[PDB]
RNA sequence: GUCCUAAGGGGGGCUCAUGGAGAACAGAAAUCUCCAGUAGAACAAAAGGGUAAAAGUCCCCUUGAUUUUGAUUUUCAGUGU
RNA sequence: ACGUACGACCAUACCCAGUGGAAAGCACGGCAUCCCGUCCGCUCUGCCCUAGUUAAGCCACUGAGGGCCCGGUUAGUAGUUGGGUCGGUGACGACCAGCGAAUCCCGGGUGUUGUACGU
């Protein structure tokens, strides 16, 4: 038999297209975003974590009514203005990815006339309230070790209050509920991939070569990364919103407006589809 | 109720002296609008955390028979009934229906202006975050009524349909985003909806100055049919149950600021 | 664009079975068998339904199988087609483009004999793929394989009979 | 304006015994510098919550940690009876350790910044002797 | 510009519910002009919410915690119908009436756990349920029978569930007095 | 003392609070300065009488911690 | 008449019934591989819209079998901590 | 306008097939020391962003068959009540209303849009 006809198709019901297109778990989101220990009406952000194959994308965002809105972001392809060129997905690269939109959010803040009802209210036994985030992970799998926490991490260092356990941390041991926070400061300044480095050097050395052909190119030695990363952390501290321009190709807006409309063919009209169906018609008949 | 997660629904169901919040459920009939889906569409957007959908066509009347609906109420746990429909005689029509134990406490019909109805997505503001409860202003002379009518229950329903989730605290930030219903006392008269978001700026004093703009959607609604609740089901609805937090005062009792139970003596 | 080298066929997996149908000694000896075969430890497989026509139970581990990847799954299937003389069928290739064959002795595959373990023969089906099969597995964004990127019943014989010089009948 | 401590920012551990002595770098709040007994020194780098030098040498438990007004220097007083100087940007020993103390060497001042002469700091430190 | 509105009639206010009741006229202007009928609608709302925003900074008290600055608000009194009847008491059972007859107190939590000493394991041990005391001797590999016991059980059955059938003939007994008081219940 | 908890030998004696060996006892713990993970002043413990008051006269208990 | 470190709870991973094409014994019905599969399986209830990266199914952790406090609610207390 | 990350409506977006895709971005990919996890580095996780490649994913367009979504017609009509009514032995035959369909038929379409960062 068929099981796919008329009465299969019109019974049949779509998902949500981001469920269908797999991007969003709306099962998570739905608890994170609608769901509150209190009811004091209070906004609420997530920082959003995404990773592609060769860049980390890091977001605060607020949940609104018809769509998201970014409050801050920062990209693992920024950290070439502060001299990270290589290994723009790995660990470190997170934490400083982390770091940056952390800087970049308390910078926007001012934590580093229009005013609030907070400070219209503020009392005289009141503190600065540090910034709350809760971490958005998607998608990725939480295992001891991943991406997503340095990132949190980074971003806690930077000064946003994010709450977590550090049992996720790499260096964490399960067997002692005891993290090693020599393995975790190794991770921070990138020591794995110089380890890794060096172990390659003194084994495969072809294959050395052909995974950090870019390392021996740009001479960035392993013993570097450390103090790269350390230097990296301070110009980021320092300046938030460094400019960085790419070597991709620059036009103005209406520029690629022009550019894209040159390659995107338009759709056909009703008399052109109609004169095909004729065409068609005539070509069945003959 | 064997499983646990069975029994847990159904003690969510049962009723209780401090009632849950309050579940709208959207629906629509056999023939209904674009503007009036949209219209549930602005107000499901207002009021998403809850609310449940429905999405097929249904063939109901409410003001000829109501058994559908006490049944969609029972099955789904919905309370409130926002009913969009369409016809001839009215073009727009939205259909507020309110709950009591499960069968019809009252209705009420608006009529949506098909002219100046405008959406969320027509305003270019920054929207109400999802979950936040807005403030509320009622304007005009028509709520004022010695006699309960239909501007009375309507507002009765705005103010159930926005009340959102009681709380003893509020944070300052989240008082944000007004909704203003604005209605007047008389051929009949236009109750006009309206929603801004509050910007609040210097003033050289303590309190600071005011400013709104637009969030949307705009509403313009005439009232029509009203379906009027039996008097002892609103008496029953409006009795009062007491929390036991609530004390019950005795004579010549009291408790002290050290908790102490202290008696009176004359 | 059927030269580009990403449409090139290559072995996905290759899957070994051994359905012995009774559990206890039989069982443990055969998944030792696909044990030292493979190289790794073996799956136990559980009956879904209760037959009393065949004595089986559910939920009573009946059948055993290893997957096998890379080129050790290569080298087991050369072992396979040495076995069987490289000569296959047209009914046992499938539509999707997998295939497979049956045997019923596995020491001419070059296991000495031990009269502990015993005779036992297996099933082997090879799964055949194109790069680009992480859309249909990965976790996030999965999709489905285009039509022009699968993998046909002649594109597969032709693969087989390039590849290791096999005859088909 | 200081605004007032409310959270953890980093729990680390590193130290065999409890913790007798802390106090952070003249520079900023960056470097730290923590005496145990343990026998030991250590400087924490607190922008990432990590160790960053652990200092060795000491025969008794580390009382007192101190920095030099200029942030050059990090003085030691333990109770073997010793005083040990150690450069805090490579977690090295400077010279040899100070003898002459007869018991314990409970506290460590050193001169101020502007009073040093002879192109040399001064220390002074006060024993149980 | 001033922060307070004059009216010919105040403002009413349910702080709990974050609503302003305004009694004045709006006096909507009687032309075609959506832009003054916005303007002057938007001056409304600008009124309402100044003045609620004035009523909740000056009559609330005010507490600055860690969560922020919040508002603590008056309980809402707004009549506003409910949806689910208040809860009565179940109509009394058979037991419940009995025990208010004859002066018959409720046992104590510590009275009623499921926890008892044995003295000759030494253990404690569970009265009832998972390896309850109910079933002991079912499973030890001992028990001697007697033998008009012996002769009395039919074929088949062991002795090794009879402590299971008395179990669930109590059971059974039990679930029939609840049903009866279930119907009865129901009944009234 | 807070109250008297559990009596090994009799729920009797533990309602009319009776003071004998292995008899859980409340204690106020003010004095001990224990303090919570969350912040709270812990003020009321558990403790288990280890001597006999009948013979001795005084009441000696250890905290249950 | 046999079996169980009980149920429950939290988190994570996976997708079912069936149909088509393939594989020694294996032959309608044993297991394995691929494709299609709005749930047509399972679990609760008695939808006229229950649930699909789950409320289904397996893993990890708890299993401590009915905690403590209360000047508050209701009932009781000749044994009123 | 195109791409990416979060989204809002949740098929006008779904099911099947074909053609094309500058730029960058996605993606396929390459390697298993460390973190981590599997029968299988298939998935998950870690390192590389170099090299190949637009073959697939993704986007645009086209094409049938379905499905789906809008507006008119059906039609103020069937049907249900008021029983307002004029006569009628009364009923009934007719008007006056209040609610209010669906089938069939005709026409159009096969996605819009928010924030941030880029091309």
């Amino acid at each position: 038999k068929l099981v796919k006809n008329s009465a299969y198709y019109s019974r049949f019901q779509t998902k949500f297209k981001r469920r269908r297109q797999g991007k969003t778990d709306y099962y998570a989101r739905k608890r994170l975003i609608t769901q509150a220990k209190n009811k004091y009406n209070a906004p609420k952000y997530r920082l959003v974590v995404r990773f592609t194959n060769r860049d980390i994308i890091t977001q605060m965002v607020t949940s609104e009514i018809n769509g998201d809105k970014i409050f801050a972001a920062a990209y693992s392809h920024e950290l070439r203005a502060y001299g990270i060129n290589h290994g723009l997905t790995n660990w470190a690269a997170a934490y400083a990815t982390g770091l940056l939109l952390a800087r970049r959010v308390l910078a926007k803040l001012g934590l580093d006339g229009e005013y609030t009802l907070t400070e219209a209210a503020e009392t005289e036994d009141g503190e600065r309230r540090p910034f709350k985030a809760i971490l958005d992970v998607g998608l990725a799998r939480t295992s001891t070790g991943a991406r997503v926490f340095g990132v949190m991490k980074g971003a806690s260092d930077g000064g946003i209050f994010i709450p977590h356990s550090e049992n996720r941390f790499p260096g964490y041991d399960i067997e002692t509920e005891e993290l090693d926070t020599e393995v975790l400061k190794k991770y921070i300044y990138g020591g794995h991939v110089a380890e890794y480095m060096e172990t390659l050097a003194d084994d495969d050395e072809e294959r050395y070569k052909s995974q950090f052909v870019k390392y021996i190119e740009d001479d960035v030695e392993a013993d570097s990364l450390e103090e790269l990363y350390a230097e990296a952390h301070k110009q980021i501290r320092a300046d938030p919103f460094r400019k960085y321009v790419s070597d991709a190709p620059k036009k103005s807006k209406e520029e690629w407006k022009a550019e894209s409309l040159k390659y995107k063919k338009a759709k056909l009209s009703r008399e052109e589809r109609k004169a095909r169906v004729e065409a068609k018609i005539k070509q069945l008949l003959a | 109720p064997r499983n646990a997660r069975s029994k847990r629904a159904l003690e969510k169901r049962a009723p209780k002296i401090v009632e849950n919040p309050k579940t709208c459920l959207f629906l629509r009939g056999t023939t209904c609008s674009q503007i009036t889906q949209d219209a549930m569409n602005d107000l499901y957007a207002m009021r998403q955390v809850h609310a449940k959908r429905f999405h097929k066509k249904n063939a109901i009347h409410p003001f000829e028979d109501a058994t559908s609906l006490c049944f969609f109420s029972e099955k789904n746990d919905c309370s409130l009934m926002v009913f969009g429909s369409s016809n001839k005689k009215r073009p727009h029509t939205l259909t507020f229906v309110r709950m009591f134990d499960y069968k019809v406490l009252d209705m009420l019909e608006f009529y949506l202006d098909p002219d100046t109805y405008r959406s969320i997505s027509q305003f270019k503001t920054s929207k109400i975050p999802i979950g936040m409860r807005p403030m509320m202003v009622f304007a005009g002379t028509a709520f004022e009524s010695p006699v309960p009518n239909a501007f009375t229950m309507a507002k009765s329903m705005l103010i159930d349909f926005f009340r959102g989730e009681p709380s003893d605290k509020i944070d300052v930030e989240g008082l944000r985003f007004v909704v203003v219903v604005t209605a007047d006392e008389p051929q009949k008269p236009i109750l006009r909806l309206r929603v801004y978001g509050i910007r609040t700026k210097r003033s050289g004093t303590r309190l600071p100055r005011v400013e709104v703009e637009e969030h949307g959607p705009r509403m313009d609604f005439r009232l029509g049919r009203m379906r009027e609740p039996d008097p002892a089901m609103l008496k029953e609805a409006m009795k009062k149950a007491k929390t036991p937090q609530e004390e019950r005062t005795k004579k010549n009792i009291s408790m002290d600021l050290l908790g102490d139970k202290i008696g009176r003596i004359h | 664009k059927a030269q580009n080298p990403m449409r090139e066929l290559r072995i996905q997996k290759l899957v070994l079975n051994i359905s012995v149908g009774e559990s206890g000694d039989r069982l443990t000896r055969a998944a030792k068998v696909l044990e030292q075969l493979s190289g790794q430890t073996p799956v136990y497989s559980k009956a879904r339904y209760t037959v009393r026509q065949f004595g089986i139970r559910r939920n009573e581990k009946i059948a055993v199988h290893v997957t096998v990847r890379g080129p050790k799954a290569e080298e087991i299937l050369e072992r396979g087609l040495k076995v069987k003389e490289y000569e296959l069928r047209r009914r046992n290739f499938s539509e999707t483009g997998n295939f497979g064959f049956g045997i019923s002795e596995h020491i001419d595959l070059g296991i000495k004999y031990d009269p502990s373990i015993g005779i036992y023969g297996m099933d082997f089906y090879c799964c055949m793929t194109r790069p680009g099969e992480r859309v249909a597995k990965r976790r996030r964004c999965k999709s489905r394989i285009g039509a022009s990127h699968r993998i046909t019943r002649e594109e597969t014989i032709r693969w087989f009979k390039q590849r290791f010089d096999g005859i088909v009948r | 304006k200081v605004h007032a401590v409310s959270r953890l920012a980093h729990r680390i551990p590193g130290h065999g015994q409890p913790i007798l002595s802390c106090q952070f770098s003249p520079v900023s709040s960056s470097r730290l510098a923590t005496g145990s007994g343990d026998n030991t020194a250590r400087i924490w780098d607190t922008d990432s919550g990590t160790p960053k030098f652990t200092l060795k040498g000491h025969t008794g438990w580390v009382l007192g940690v101190s920095w030099s007004p200029d942030g050059k220097y990090l003085a030691t007083c333990s109770m073997d009876t010793t005083v040990r100087v150690w450069d805090p940007e490579s977690g090295k020993q400077v010279n040899q350790e100070f003898r002459g103390h007869a018991k314990w060497v409970l506290a460590l001042a050193w001169q101020p910044y502007h009073l040093w002469r002879d192109g040399t700091a001064r220390l002074a430190s006060a024993s149980k002797d | 510009l001033p922060v307070t509105v004059e009216k010919p009639t105040p403002y009413t206010f349910d702080l709990g519910l974050l609503l302003a009741n305004d009694p004045n006229p709006v006096n909507v202007p009687k032309t075609t002009d959506t832009q003054v009928l916005e303007q002057h609608l938007a001056s409304v709302a600008r009124d309402g919410a100044q003045v609620l925003i004035n009523q909740l900074l000056t009559t609330t008290t005010i507490t600055a915690t860690k969560d922020g600055v919040l508002l603590t608000l008056p309980p809402p009194t707004t009549p506003l119908p409910r949806e689910k009847p208040v809860p009565q008491p179940k109509p009394e059972t058979k037991w419940q009436a009995f025990a208010r007859r004859r002066g018959i107190k409720p046992k104590t939590r510590e009275q009623r756990r499921n926890l008892q000493y044995n003295p000759t394991t030494g253990q404690w041990e569970r009265k009832w349920g998972y390896k309850g005391a109910n079933k002991r001797g079912e499973t030890d590999p001992i028990i001697e029978v007697s033998a008009a016991k012996e002769a009395m059980r039919p074929e088949g059955t062991s002795v090794r569930g009879d402590k299971r059938r008395e179990i669930r003939a109590r059971v059974k007994k039990n679930q029939k007095q609840m049903l009866r008081n279930q119907r009865i219940a129901a009944e009234k | 003392i807070l109250s008297v908890k559990k009596n090994p030998s009799n729920p009797l004696y533990t309602q009319l609070g009776v003071l004998t060996k292995g008899t859980i006892i409340e204690v106020n713990v003010s004095d001990l300065g224990i303090v919570t993970a969350s912040g709270k002043i812990a003020w009321g413990r558990y403790a288990q009488i280890t001597n006999n008051p009948e013979n001795d006269g005084c009441v000696n208990a250890v905290l249950l911690v």
